């Protein structure tokens, strides 16, 4: 078999494959999240390059991984599915095996691992992707968000993005967010998850991808019009 | 698994004040028929070893093989192979003693018993037991098949236990073991008149005699033998 | 052997007698037939010695691991799980294990009856072994969720009794354990022969053995 | 067809004491109604203050005991020469043995020594690794002969204390290794007597804190 | 290009080299062994203030009765510690006994050189594994990618590792109580670190035989720095 | 385990399937549910050798529950029935087969009608108005034979289940402990609690 | 020993992107074009053979458009060798589909499958990855009429109309133009020939130079028609829409 | 230079330098001496500390009860040879019931060393090995370089500085080798003899470490308080 030792030390002590994978995460579409009190919404951006593009049928940017986690990204969009593909699978063999759904930290941990690994093993090379693993653990309302990356490691956050121009839109989510009152309500939430994208998506159109999951596996997918609402209120505000 | 096809009967043995001494007859059974009558079943390793072996001779040639090669490899790179770093039956029998107890682990024998009769680099005497089940034993006197039914009692008249060692020469030893032998061809109706008997001395060395016969047999009784009961002529 | 176990409103109690046999022969008067796989979680054992030990020993090592990843307790539900799962490898294989995993999660009390078949159970009440006939019958007939710890634990005691005195391949002694959400509580080791006559005097029960 | 397993006879005992622990056992190895031999060591010193037997079928007990000899050098080797307690032995034993759960050592083994508080110590297995530790236990051709007698005159079973009249046991009251010796003896004479495949010679392994003692005592030999 | 497991013209292995280069770029992990127990400290570091603190996990437990703390590309180290914990557990399930700290860092290091062309590099993470045992009381070590490990009274890993290293060689003696050296480690941290020390970018843990193995609250951590700040100005 | 029951009606599929678990001469439990919910509208009940039947259930559910979440979309009863053969057609070849029978009862909702397949430990598959496993059949199928009609309602398919279950408890030497009975319809599936 | 001689076409450019999924579509750049247009009452499939004889026999001849199965077509453009060996792949399982669940296999599905194939020629082996770009023409009864492609990146997504191959800025913008939601099959058909008309590097479009075909419900009741055309019949629709 | 990439490359003078390289990491090493009696043989080795907080690394590895060795060099790969020879030594017990002859088991590692200097994608061994052991043939010292070459001596040092401690017993081989039946005065010698290898550093009770094997006498290694005695 292919053995070959593709992600290396360099001299200055850097794996530049690993590196290299996290270029091709910045090269990504954006993709959001934020955690409000009660939920955790998952913002994605759509590249307007592509128009006469079938909308119903085009893979989601966001993927159900059970029927209580989800699982954005920013990166190579065929090495994604690799990944999401795993996660489901193992998401099934969990409760096979011990009775209970995955927790949001177990899966993150796993797909973690699994990116690791590509780091360290002969004949492959990093996955060119990041992730941003979302939901509620079973019999839990406190929301969970974390965040994964090609070298593997992953932690939790308040609030995070990924991909292209995703310091600019951190650097508004630093400043917007506040940790003693998040979003309380649905609306808040949304509304500044929009707002972050606003800064860097371009047009609010059909640009916007936008994912709502609250407790107990209620997941929604919010539509164009929906979304262009918020992109509407928001706009009329910034007017004064 | 499988069966004994050409066998070889009775391997007698002894320890005595100097050595031990080993015995076996020339002959390899086919069933009931007694199809080969110049077979040697006691087998030199080196000049302080002897291994007797009884049961199938295929397996026999097998092991004989065996030994044949570790005294080569012992060899290899061995400036002491004649000296010092020579072949101990200890080392020998342990060897033997691996390769059983391997071959009924995987349910495949080597469908034999053995003894290794030897004297070590100490003048110690050294005398043990190895069968097809790995299983081992040591004692002043040793024998299989037969032998450890008819041959055993008689050498155990002469050394009963440890302390008896001393006390027992060669010239004695001998005399008892070919004794049994005799009694084994009157008795043992897959035996023959024909056998070979080895002594390992710690200072004469290795004696190895061929071609004995057993002699001074009693038949002249069978004259007056008639009938099964009632019939006088 | 004869084991039992069953929930009730402060927790599960478990039960088990400590004879062993070869045969005809009895080769063991007190051997422990529970095991104590965490500060929260039991194990019963009954059928092939070697596999109950071997097995359900293997299983705290997992349930160990499962502390250290997930730095939680393992659930009882999981950890009958995982032991049903590694008898479904050595599926046919001829191994001879009938378990009771007893213990005190975040759904509360909880008992799972597993066996050699792979066979996972949960329940309020299971008795296991060559006298769990005899356990039944006292268990079934005195069994309330009502219970106080003081009568639940004398009912898994009497129940063992019952079986030990009937069934050959039952008795010795008698283990008790009580299960709370702070953990398991040992209630000791009763000898059958004193406790049988004693049993037999203040309840007045066993009419027909004269003493 | 190839029968893998075999009969070798002998019996083995162990009993443990306050600060000391014995085990004995025959020195006659057989097959049938054949004897191999009269003095065929049966119960080794295997280091670590540690005495084992594995009595049953003699190729699957000598492997046995050369695995976990083994099995205690590697221990030191390891774990920077630490001692191999009593109770981690026994451990080691038990998985040992269940290694071979379908196709099983043919033995009763036992082990002998001293627990980390200098206690004496005894550990019984069943042939595919079942143990626990135990205060008296006879092993193999004799031993359901051997464990009641033990019951009795070890542990006091059914005896009573004379005038009371069934109401108060007798004390338990601990042995001397002088007074273990001779139930000891007597077991393997009584046993000698009355079962065929025991005879010859007896010899007792005591293991104290000041090492591993060796006695041995004659038997008959029909 | 050039073999994975090639030696230097200086007898080293380049790799083995290169990825010490990278442990240096890791956050500090100071690690300080007394007789009443061993103290294991980190630099969480969080490269923003969005990412919740708590879920930085550079601090973790082996066993009841051993600890670890970690330093450089610290996804390297879910594997090892994945494997300390079962050698661990395995061992108690072979032996029915708590396994020795020095052989749970054998273990570990085991690990360390099987990379060639096994897994296709060393290591990017040093380990400062502490614990406890019978036979050789407190102890600490620092596992390299290497396969070579040190036992050290106190050792510091990581970006202020020279630094703090140096501080260490003064400050440490063989009577330090367990208050005096939590009280170390915070010390020193606050030193190297470029953000100012908290309750929250900081974590403390220790191991004791009483107690085992225990990481510290962050309203714990806070006190005894608290406690630091008041005896620094007492002077 | 023991009996399992089936039947179509109009608008639902209604399975009915035995309370009892026996180890050696002891009934060890009398409220066991033998079946599993593969999709929202796709029920399956099973019966055969003791932990390969629960083994079993659990490795197709964890399958179609896979499938669901890939494809964001429930498979039909057909094509989860087929999915369930062909297991137990591979697995009847394998060294130690899957000793199970199973029922499928679910509810097509692109054709808008319910859905009952039988198919037994060889992957032997059927569609039927009315199904059982092993000698429940025997029993209960001249009773269905005669009253059953395919334009029946939900509570006719109950009601000729009750005489079912009353015949079996009249003639089988078996005490099989009453039987759980669920119904799979357009809304989903549910469980008849007073049966 | 080896390594000297690996190219390895499994690794990040400093950018961040894939060599060989690049240098692969570069070569799929100078292919024969191929465009497909989906429409509510079907879709259309039509591409270019590259610089063809008069000596090559036509209608015998298959080089762009390939059956997959009843409901599912692709157009290729790049290596047709390349191509050939993904396209008995997703023939096979296609029918495992089938034999499995006794449905025909969704659209998405297949092309998933293959574009996870693709995908792994990119991430492990060692070996260059397929240089080949696909446009899926299918129909199912969940999402009805779909247009997919994709490349050897091994990412795909879905169309209403699109190109591959050479000139594809050029042709994207034309079919961007004069595209409409409510369109029908026959535009669809006269679209698709005038975008290739205007594309091309050849002098004129003519029959010989054209490989087309339709996926239509246009088949008598509820059901679907793959039409794949015949050298006279593309010659008969290049006059009809007034192209020759 | 070019010839320098992999073990699997002869330069064009016929050199193997990876193997070069790999000896190079033995003279970095710390030094350790080996020296032997009729009776007796023993091994002496200056351990090596990280700092003052750190513990002096171990440098002598028990293989059997009559057998062990010394390094110098990657400690690592001598953890895996010396875990080869406790194999090898045991194998030797359990099969034919005899001790390793410690001319077989120098043997045994140059054809182990060997195989990693003739195949692609591995390398050599980064360590060099002093075997002291007791035998059917008396007491015997062996040095080990991980070029595959094994060698018997009377006495001999590996590490940094070891030509000193090498040339002093160049000298004293006529007396060493008559300490027959002493063992104190034999590792006396060994411990006079790793001094010629000092420079600023001495020899302190946590630093020197001793092990000895002979006649009646299993092989047993001398660390802290044990050493005080000598020195
Ligand atoms: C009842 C007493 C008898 O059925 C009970 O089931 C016990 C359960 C038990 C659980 C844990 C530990 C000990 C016992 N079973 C036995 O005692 C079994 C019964 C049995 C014999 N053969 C067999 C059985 C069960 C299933 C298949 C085949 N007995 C054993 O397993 C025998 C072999 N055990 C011993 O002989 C033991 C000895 C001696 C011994 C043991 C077990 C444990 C510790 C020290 C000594
Ligand atoms: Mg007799
Ligand atoms: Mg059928």
């Amino acid at each position: 078999g292919y053995d070959r030792a593709l992600s290396i030390f360099s001299p200055d002590g850097h794996i530049f494959q690993v590196e290299y994978a996290l270029e091709a995460v910045k090269r990504g579409t954006c993709a959001v999240g934020v955690k409000g009190k009660n939920c955790v919404v998952l913002g994605c951006e759509r590249r307007s390059t592509l128009k006469l593009q079938d909308t119903r049928i085009t893979p989601s940017k966001v993927s159900k991984i059970d029927s209580h986690v989800v699982l954005s990204f920013s990166g190579l969009n065929a090495d994604s599915r690799i990944l999401i593909e795993k996660a489901r699978v193992e998401a099934q063999s969990h409760r096979l095996t011990l009775e209970d759904p995955v927790t949001v930290e177990y899966l993150t941990r796993y797909v973690a691992g699994v990116q690791q690994r590509y780091t360290q093993s002969g004949g492959v090379r990093p996955f060119g992707v990041s992730t941003l693993i979302a939901g509620f653990d079973p019999r839990d309302d406190e929301p969970k968000l974390y965040q994964t990356e090609p070298s593997g490691i992953y932690s939790s956050w308040s609030a995070q993005t990924i991909g292209r121009n995703s310091k600019t839109v951190r650097e508004f989510l630093e400043k917007n967010y506040d940790r003693k009152e998040p979003p309380a309500t649905v609306e808040e939430c949304v509304k500044l998850t929009v707002r972050s994208l606003l800064e860097v998506v371009q047009t609010g159109a059909k640009n916007i991808e936008i994912t709502v999951v609250k407790p107990d596996s209620d997941i929604v997918a919010l539509s164009s019009e929906e979304i262009n609402q918020y992109v509407t209120q928001i706009e009329q505000e910034k007017q004064e | 698994t499988q069966q004994p096809i050409v066998t070889g009967t009775s391997v007698i043995s002894m320890k005595y004040d100097n050595g031990v001494i080993i015995a076996a007859d020339n002959l390899g059974s086919y069933g009931s028929l007694l199809r080969f009558n110049g077979v040697e079943r006691l087998i030199p390793v080196g000049d302080n070893t002897v291994v007797g072996i009884s049961g199938d001779i295929s397996d026999m040639q097998h092991i004989e093989r065996l030994l044949k090669d570790l005294v080569t490899e012992n060899a290899y790179d061995n400036p002491l192979a004649d000296a010092e770093e020579a072949l101990e039956p200890s080392y020998i029998f342990e060897y033997l003693a691996t390769v059983m107890y391997q071959r009924r682990s995987k349910m495949n024998p080597l469908w034999n018993a053995i003894i290794v009769a030897g004297v070590q680099s100490n003048g110690d005497q050294f005398l043990r037991y190895v069968n097809l089940l790995g299983v081992t034993y040591s004692s002043p006197t040793l024998a299989t098949g037969f032998g450890a039914h008819m041959a055993n009692p008689l050498l155990r008249k002469v050394v009963d236990r440890e302390s008896d060692i001393p006390k027992t020469t060669v010239q004695v030893a001998e005399e008892a073991i070919v004794n049994a032998m005799r009694v084994l061809y009157y008795r043992d109706a897959r035996s023959s008149r024909n056998f070979s008997l080895a002594i390992i001395d710690k200072n004469t060395g290795l004696t190895f005699k061929k071609n004995l016969q057993v002699e001074n047999m009693k038949w002249d009784f069978a004259k007056d033998i008639k009938g099964y009961g009632t019939q006088k002529i | 052997t004869t084991t039992l176990a069953f929930k009730f409103q402060h927790g599960v109690i478990a039960a088990v007698d400590s004879r062993a046999s070869a045969g005809s022969y009895i080769s063991a008067l007190r051997v422990n037939k529970v095991i104590e796989i965490n500060p929260y979680l039991l194990g019963t054992m009954s059928g092939c010695a070697a596999d109950c030990q071997y097995w359900e020993r293997l299983l705290a090592k997992e349930c160990r691991l499962y502390y250290l990843r997930n730095g939680e307790r393992i659930s009882v539900s999981a950890a009958s799980k995982l032991l049903s799962n590694m008898m479904c490898q050595y599926r046919g294989m001829g191994l001879s294990m009938g378990s009771m995993i007893c213990g005190w999660d975040k759904k509360g009390p909880g008992l799972y009856y597993v066996d050699e078949h792979g066979t996972r159970l949960s329940g309020n009440m299971f008795s296991t072994g060559s006298g769990n006939t005899y356990a039944y019958g006292v268990l079934d007939s005195n069994y309330k969720w009502d219970l106080s710890v003081e009568d639940a634990l004398y009912l898994g005691k009497r129940s063992i009794l019952a079986a030990a005195h009937r069934d050959a391949y039952s008795g010795g002694s008698v283990n008790l354990y009580h299960v709370t959400e702070d953990g398991w509580i040992y209630h000791g080791n009763h000898d059958v022969g004193e406790l049988f006559w004693k049993v037999k005097e203040e309840e007045g029960s066993f009419n027909n053995v004269i003493g | 067809q190839f029968n893998p397993y075999g009969d070798n006879g002998g019996t083995i005992l162990g009993i443990a004491g306050e600060d000391f622990a014995v085990l004995a056992g025959d020195t006659r190895n057989i097959t049938d109604y054949s004897i191999n031999s009269r003095y065929e060591p049966k119960v080794f010193d295997c280091g670590d203050n540690i005495v084992m037997s594995a009595n049953g079928f003699a190729a699957d007990g000598d492997a046995l005991v050369k695995r976990f000899k083994n099995s205690v050098k590697w221990y030191h080797f390891d774990h920077n020469d630490k001692k191999l307690s009593i109770n981690s032995a026994a451990r080691n034993i038990q998985h040992l043995l269940y290694s071979r759960r379908f196709f099983p050592y043919y033995v009763y083994n036992i082990i002998a020594g001293l627990d980390e508080d200098g206690k004496g110590a005894v550990y019984s297995f069943d042939p595919v690794g079942s143990y626990q530790r135990e205060q008296c236990r006879a092993g193999g051709a004799a031993a359901s002969l051997i464990m009641p007698f033990l019951d009795n005159q070890v542990n006091f079973k059914n005896q009573y204390e004379p005038g009371t009249n069934g109401k108060v046991k007798k004390p338990l009251k601990y042995l001397s290794v002088e007074e273990v010796i001779k139930l000891v003896r007597d077991s393997f004479t009584s046993a000698t007597e009355r079962h065929i495949q025991v005879g010859d010679g007896l010899e007792i392994l005591i293991v104290t804190k000041d090492g591993v003692r060796k006695e041995f005592y004659e038997l008959k030999r029909d | 290009d050039r073999g994975v497991s090639t030696f230097s013209p200086e007898g080293r292995l380049f790799q083995v080299e290169y990825s010490l280069e990278a442990i240096k770029l890791g956050s500090t992990a100071i690690g300080i062994a007394t007789k009443e127990g061993v103290v294991l400290g980190v630099e969480k570091r969080a490269t923003s203030p969005l990412l919740e603190s708590d879920s930085i996990e550079k601090i973790v437990e082996i066993d009841r009765h051993i600890g670890c703390a970690m330093s450089g590309l610290t996804a390297d180290a879910r594997s090892m510690i994945e494997h300390a914990r079962t050698a661990a557990v395995t061992h108690n399930l072979y032996y029915d006994e708590d396994i020795n700290v020095e052989s749970l860092t054998q273990s570990v290091c085991d690990l360390a050189l099987r990379f060639g062309e096994l897994m296709s590099r060393p290591f990017g993470v040093a380990l400062l594994i502490a614990g406890h045992d019978a036979d050789d009381g407190y102890q600490l070590f620092h596992a390299e990618p290497s396969g070579t490990f040190y036992r050290y009274n106190a050792k510091a890993i990581g970006s202020g590792s020279e630094g703090a290293q140096a501080e260490l060689l003064n400050e440490w003696h063989s009577s330090l109580t367990l208050k005096e050296a939590e009280l170390l480690v915070l010390k020193i941290l606050k030193q190297v670190m470029e953000e100012k020390l908290d309750e929250n970018n900081a974590q403390l843990s220790c191991i004791t035989k009483q107690d085992g193995f225990k990481i510290y609250d962050n309203e714990k951590t806070a006190e005894l720095i608290k406690e630091l700040k008041e005896k620094e100005a007492a002077e | 385990m023991d009996i399992i029951l089936g039947i179509r009606v109009q608008d639902s599929v209604i399975l009915a399937s035995s309370k009892a678990v026996t180890r050696g001469i002891s009934v060890l439990k009398d409220s066991d549910d033998k079946t599993r919910q593969l999709s929202p509208h796709t029920l399956m009940s099973f019966a055969g050798e003791a932990g390969d039947t629960v083994q079993f259930a659990e490795y197709i559910q964890a399958n179609i529950q896979l499938y669901s979440i890939r494809e964001d979309y429930e498979l039909s009863p057909q094509a989860v029935s087929s999915f369930v053969r062909q297991e137990l057609a591979k697995s009847i070849r394998s060294r130690r087969p899957y000793q199970v029978n199973v029922l499928i009862g679910g509810y097509d909702k692109k054709k808008n009608k319910p859905e009952l397949y039988q198919i037994d430990y060889l992957g032997t598959k059927v569609e039927l108005p009315y199904g059982a496993h092993g000698y429940s059949g025997f029993y209960t199928f001249s009773l269905l034979d005669h009253h059953y009609r395919p334009d029946m309602t939900t509570e006719e398919g109950l009601d000729l289940l009750k005489l079912c279950v009353q015949e079996l408890e009249k003639r089988m030497p078996m005490d099989f402990k009453g039987v759980i009975v669920k119904i799979v319809d357009k809304d989903g599936i549910r469980q008849v609690d007073d049966f | 020993g080896s390594r000297r001689y690996d190219s390895r076409t499994t690794i990040f450019s400093p950018e961040g992107r894939l060599y060989q999924v690049e240098y692969a579509l570069e070569s799929i750049s100078h292919a024969g074009t191929a465009i497909g247009i989906m429409a509510s009452d079907g879709i259309v499939l039509a591409a270019e053979r590259k610089v063809t004889s008069t000596l090559l026999e036509q209608d015998t001849s298959t080089e762009k458009l390939y059956k997959l199965n009843d409901k599912i077509a692709v157009a290729v453009a790049g290596l047709t060798a390349d191509a050939e060996i993904l396209i008995n792949t997703a023939r096979i399982h296609a029918q495992n589909y089938l034999k499995t669940y006794n449905e025909d296999i969704p659209v998405e599905i297949l092309v998933r499958r293959l574009s996870d194939i693709k995908q792994g020629y990119t991430q492990h082996g060692g070996l260059r990855p397929f240089g080949v770009s696909f446009i899926y023409a299918g129909y199912d009864d969940r999402y009805g009429y779909q247009l997919y492609t994709s490349n050897p990146s091994g990412n795909y997504t879905g169309w209403k109309a699109i190109s591959v191959g050479a000139n594809t800025s050029a042709a994207q913008t034309l079919l961007q133009m004069d595209y409409k939601d409510d369109m029908k099959v026959d535009d669809a058909i006269e679209l698709a020939l005038k975008t290739l008309s205007k594309t091309t590097d050849s002098s004129a479009l003519t029959y010989d130079r054209l490989e087309f075909a339709t996926i239509r419900k246009g088949a008598n009741d509820g059901e679907v028609y793959q039409k794949i055309f015949k050298p006279q019949e593309i010659k008969d629709i290049l006059v009809k829409t007034g192209i020759t | 230079n070019n010839y320098d990439g992999d073990t699997v490359t002869f330069s064009p003078t016929g050199r193997l330098f990876q193997v070069e390289y790999a000896l190079e990491a033995i003279k970095q090493g710390s030094v350790t001496v080996g020296l032997r009696s009729n009776t007796h043989a023993v091994l002496v080795a200056l351990k090596r500390n990280a700092d003052e907080l750190s513990s002096y690394q171990k440098k002598i590895i028990k293989c059997d009860e009559h057998m062990g060795l010394s390094l110098a060099g990657l400690a690592p790969d001598a953890r895996v040879l010396s875990n080869y020879l406790r194999q090898q030594c045991n194998y030797s017990s359990l099969v034919f019931n005899r001790k390793l002859a410690v001319e077989r088991a120098g043997h045994l590692l140059c054809d182990k060393a060997q195989k990693n200097t003739q195949s692609y994608g591995g390398r050599p061994y980064g360590v060099g090995l002093l075997i002291i052991g007791y035998d059917k043939s008396g007491a015997h010292l062996l040095e080990f370089q991980p070029s595959g070459n094994v060698t018997e001596l009377y006495g001999t040092a590996i590490g940094a500085r070891s030509q000193g401690a090498k040339t002093y017993l160049e000298r004293t081989l006529d007396t060493f080798i008559k300490i027959d039946g002493n063992p104190d005065e034999l590792i006396k010698a060994g411990v006079e003899a790793i001094s010629q290898s000092l420079r600023d550093e001495s020899l302190t009770v946590d630093n020197l470490s001793i092990a000895i094997v002979g006649k009646d006498t299993p092989f047993t290694i001398y660390d802290g308080e044990a050493v005080a005695k000598y020195i």
